[PDB]
RNA sequence: AACUAAUCCUAGCCCUAGCCCUACAAAUAUAAUUAUACUAUUAUAUAAAUCAAAACAUUUAUAAAAGUAUUGGAGA
């Protein structure tokens, strides 16, 4: 049984300078031709789905999901996110302790584009400052700063199974814009191994 | 017909006719190198070489020139968990040479980010 | 065949089975049947059904006409003995 | 020796169940019934020891007589052999 | 042999129930064919479990363990494709539900109403609610193999529909062997000598 | 709970069945 | 023909071969005696070809395409035999009344048990056959002890199963 | 916080009660399990002893009246 589908039905293309930017909201109205028919499909099963008010509900799930990581609330996190999202979030955090906090959001969240036997997928735009610090099994710090805020802009996709009566909005994936800055480097150092050769072979 | 009683024949009795045949045969790729006309067959232990000739000639209309047959002893070395010897079923291999200049060859059946490792790629923070 | 005295094999033609192979040309039945074809409820044949299908109609016609007597049981299909038939129902004298 | 690492399952006993609550009723059948039925008549068990008691040899001997006609040949022979050993010990030592 | 979620005779089943297993037997209350009321495709409400109170449709029934399987209910999470190269992806995997953990649903009123088995005019047994007596018709479920009898198209070695349904038997006082002789006209005048059966 | 009915011995004449194998011989005598 | 021993060349290498359901007993009953005889060979021919392919698959250590085909053919052949046997059985009772095709009777073996003895064909009568008379159909006196053991063993069997049932009941009480 | 090990509850049984019982094919007593001829085909006397009599010899069990009258190397 699958309650989510990997990938995005229609990939929204973020425009450079959107962070600087009413305005963008009108662009959705201009682009409602592509998305409003999709919005109707979510509305048909729900009828309370509005692009203006959806981000608040989605934002709570996104923030809550990250909070579960601090407490390792795997059971809670499963409900918050779809099955596709969960493996990425927690697999690499095994035997690690992370302190995550949410600073005030820089800009209000707004729905960006939606494209759904029926899995409604809604793209949301979020810019928020957060704090991250990950430590080793021994407690040694390996990544992030305990009390320094980092401003991150990302687009988050939630997915709900419209057909199922029990279907609910769960985070499915995050769309990363190319203009987004690179992630912070790790504290530890890595080594790129040299070419491996047999005794007969010689270095080149 | 196998695992059945055949009617006893006495002088003046009818010819023995098997209207329905229980003998089941399978063509096998020859393990050893044999002449192309020669064909290997696995047949029930109660079937005679003459029956195979009649069987092929009547049911399958296959002309046969010569027949050679052998009985293979099944290995009983294998034992189960209870230490009871397991016997491989004994089978008879028949080498059938085709007639009328026909030649046979076995058909070809079944022709995270590298820069940031250990941190889940989901995090953008 | 028979092994006689002097350790000599003498094949007997009658004891050698002959495979009677029917002609499959014009026969419409094949190894498998359609899933489209509905299955038939099993109704095993019994002596009562066999007698009713074959023997009953003759007697019913004869009984109304009155041309029935005990002596003529063979007339309606009774076999006093199985001898003379190539296939004897009892004792069985033919192979499967 | 080594001992269980877990407690046995809890047992709950009802002391006012019909069997325990009504145990012994009619034990005064003789005095309260005009002695028409003796309380020994209320004994339920093997036939050869209903209203009777004795030592093992007496019990075994009484058992043989009561159901000897219904005893298995193997059982009867085994009982006889056991009685023979018992007889010598009690009646000669 | 302890019946499990894995189909009997599977590789996992052999590991689960080895021939030398001598574990404490599992108790499953025997349920008669008349007593049993749960069938695949029946909408039922989970009395207890992870998803208790959520109505679902049955998709698999292991009557040996009195287990009813609901798709998308009593569902846990596990990794699909977990391998050396890839971490793996979470999937939703159902867990067995015992018969007492579910009850049939009345179509008119959605509730877990106790039912009693009784026949109908057509003769088909139908479960009838003990309270608010109503007829719960047998649900329609597709064939497990996925082969629709009507849609099936004859392949090689498959007879046409008409040929199979043709009846050619003519009742007569002759066996198959005799009938074959009559059609093929085999003639043999020799007769076996008397055989002393004993 | 209520106690079961008291055990009672059946009164009145009772005639053993002569044909029955189980019944002892002495119970079929004229003295009986 | 040799080609009949093998599957269709087009089907060779395919994952499966499309086949329908096996012949049911009722349909075979509708078919005539001559039709039933022909169908037996048709099923037999398919069965032999599938057997030949399966044996080659085992040698090649490869999967057999559509193994259900052999099962369907075997079921059809079994259904054919009983339908033909039913007609043979019905006629035998009508003309002779004998409930078994082979002459037989109930006889007592040397162990004291009563077993159905199937008669055998002989060219000479029993009294002129010393070897047949040599066969023993009588129970020795020492079997009387065995007969008592059989009655006791039957009684013991009832006790053992009850003990076995009691142990199973412990599971019911223990689990619940 | 260590290796070897250890831990478990039913597998089942036991005694009484109840109850007499009347539960595929093919091949076989030939050399059993060898599809048809050979070659006729067939068990069993008291149970004893051991044992007890400290050996050993006649001898040594196998509802109440009553272990009484009796019997016994009058002894087990």
């Amino acid at each position: 049984h699958l309650a989510c589908t990997a990938g995005i039905f229609d990939p929204y293309v973020p425009p450079e300078g959107d962070a600087r930017m009413l305005t963008q909201r009108t662009e959705r109205l201009r682009k409602n031709a592509a998305s409003q028919l999709a919005i109707r499909k979510i509305r048909e099963f729900d009828a309370n789905f509005k692009t203006k008010d959806f981000p608040e509900k989605a934002k709570d799930i996104f923030i809550e999901a990250h909070l579960c990581l601090n407490n390792s609330d795997h059971d809670r996190l499963h409900t918050l996110v779809t099955e596709h999202c969960f493996p990425d979030m927690v697999w690499d955090l095994k035997y690690k302790t992370v302190r995550w906090g949410f600073v005030e959001s820089l800009e209000p969240a707004q729905v960006v584009h939606v494209r759904c036997n029926m899995y409604g997928q809604v793209t949301v735009r979020l810019h928020t400052r957060q704090t991250l610090a990950i430590y080793d099994r021994f407690g040694r710090l390996m990544y992030g700063q305990e009390d320094v805020p980092k401003d991150v802009l990302e687009y988050v996709v939630f997915e709900r199974h419209l057909m199922n009566p029990y279907g609910s909005w769960r985070m499915h994936a995050k769309i990363v814009p190319a203009w987004a800055p690179p992630k912070q480097p790790i504290l530890k150092t890595l080594m790129i191994p040299g070419p491996q050769l047999k005794p007969w072979e010689e270095y080149e | 017909a196998r695992n059945v009683l055949y009617p006893l024949y006495q002088l003046g009795g009818p010819q023995l006719r098997v209207f329905r045949t229980n003998f089941f045969i399978q063509l096998v790729r020859p393990g050893t190198a044999q002449p192309e006309d020669t064909v290997q067959f696995r047949i029930p232990m109660e079937m005679t070489r003459v029956d195979l000739r009649n069987y092929l000639e009547q049911i399958y209309n296959v002309p046969v020139a010569a027949v050679r047959t052998r009985v293979q002893h099944g290995s009983n070395r294998r034992r189960d968990h209870k230490n009871v010897r397991i016997k491989k079923p004994d089978y008879k291999v028949a080498y059938v040479q085709l007639a009328h200049g026909q030649t046979f060859t076995f058909p070809d059946l079944f022709p995270s980010d590298l820069r940031c490792p250990g941190i889940p790629s989901w995090f953008g923070l | 065949g028979i092994y006689t005295s002097d350790r000599k094999f003498v094949q007997i033609k009658e004891m050698v089975p002959e495979f009677v192979v029917p002609d499959l040309t014009g026969f419409k039945l094949k190894p498998y049947v359609n899933y489209r074809a509905p299955a038939g409820i099993d109704t095993p044949l019994t002596a009562k059904a066999l007698f009713q299908e074959t023997v009953a109609p003759a007697i019913e016609k004869d009984f109304k006409e009155g041309t029935f007597d005990a002596n003529n049981l063979e007339k309606y299909g009774f076999e006093p003995t199985q001898e003379g038939k190539l296939f004897q129902l009892y004792p069985k004298n033919f192979p499967r | 020796a080594f001992v269980r690492l877990t407690l046995p399952p809890p047992k709950v006993v009802d002391r006012w169940n019909e069997k325990r609550a009504l145990f012994g009723v009619y034990d005064n059948i003789g005095i309260l019934g005009n002695f028409e039925k003796h309380p020994k008549e209320l004994i339920k068990g093997p036939v050869w020891l209903r209203g009777w008691r004795g030592n093992e040899l007496q019990r075994c001997v009484r058992k043989k007589k009561f159901v000897g006609n219904r005893m298995f040949i193997e059982d009867l022979h085994n009982l006889n052999k056991r009685i023979s050993y018992l007889y010598k010990h009690f009646n000669r030592h | 042999y302890r019946y499990g979620m894995s189909r009997p005779g599977s590789i996992a089943d052999k590991r689960k129930n080895p021939p030398w297993s001598r574990r404490r037997p599992v108790v499953v209350e025997p349920i008669s064919d008349e007593d049993w009321h749960l069938f695949c495709g029946d909408m039922v409400e989970i009395l207890e479990g992870k998803d208790a109170g959520k109505q679902g449709k049955v998709v698999q029934v292991v009557r040996q363990r009195n287990w009813v399987v609901l798709e998308g209910l009593n569902t846990h999470y596990r990794y699909i494709g977990r391998t050396k190269d890839h971490r793996g992806t979470m999937i939703a995997s159902e867990a067995p539900l015992l018969h007492h953990q579910v009850k049939l649903v009345d179509p008119v009123d959605r509730k877990p109403t106790e039912i009693q088995w009784r026949f109908t005019e057509a003769g088909e047994r139908v479960r009838v609610s003990t309270r608010s007596g109503r007829i719960i018709p047998k649900p329609e479920f597709p064939r497990a193999d996925g082969i629709v009898p009507e849609t099936w198209t004859d392949g090689p070695k498959d007879t046409s529909v008409e040929d199979a349904l043709e009846r050619t038997y003519v009742p007569r006082l002759k066996t198959l062997e005799e009938d074959v002789m009559e059609a093929m006209g085999i003639q043999e005048t020799r007769r076996f000598k008397k055989v002393y059966w004993y | 709970y209520r106690a079961p009915p008291p055990p009672r011995r059946r009164p009145g004449p009772h005639s053993p069945d002569p044909e029955n194998l189980l019944t002892p011989r002495w119970q079929l005598t004229p003295r009986y | 023909g040799l080609e009949e021993f093998f599957d269709d060349p087009k089907n060779w290498g395919e994952e499966k071969v499309k086949s329908g359901a096996s012949w049911t007993c009722q349909q075979l009953r509708n078919k005539s005696n001559e039709d039933l005889h022909k169908l037996w060979y048709v099923l037999l021919k398919e069965r032999n070809m599938l057997l030949t392919l399966e044996q080659e698959a085992k040698r090649q250590r490869l999967p057999m395409p559509s193994p259900e085909r052999l099962e369907k053919v075997v079921d059809s052949m079994d259904n054919v035999d009983k339908v033909v046997q039913e007609r043979e059985d019905a006629l035998r009772l009508l003309q002779t009344g004998q409930e078994k095709p082979r002459p037989g009777a109930w006889r007592r073996d040397i162990f004291g048990r009563i077993v159905w003895h199937k008669f055998k064909q002989w060219p000479i009568p029993w009294y002129l056959n010393k070897r047949y008379n040599r066969r023993r159909f009588f129970a020795m006196p020492y079997v009387d002890r065995f007969i008592r053991l059989r009655i006791e063993k039957h009684a013991r069997i009832e006790a053992r199963k009850r003990s076995l049932q009691k142990k199973k009941e412990k599971i019911l009480h223990a689990k619940f």
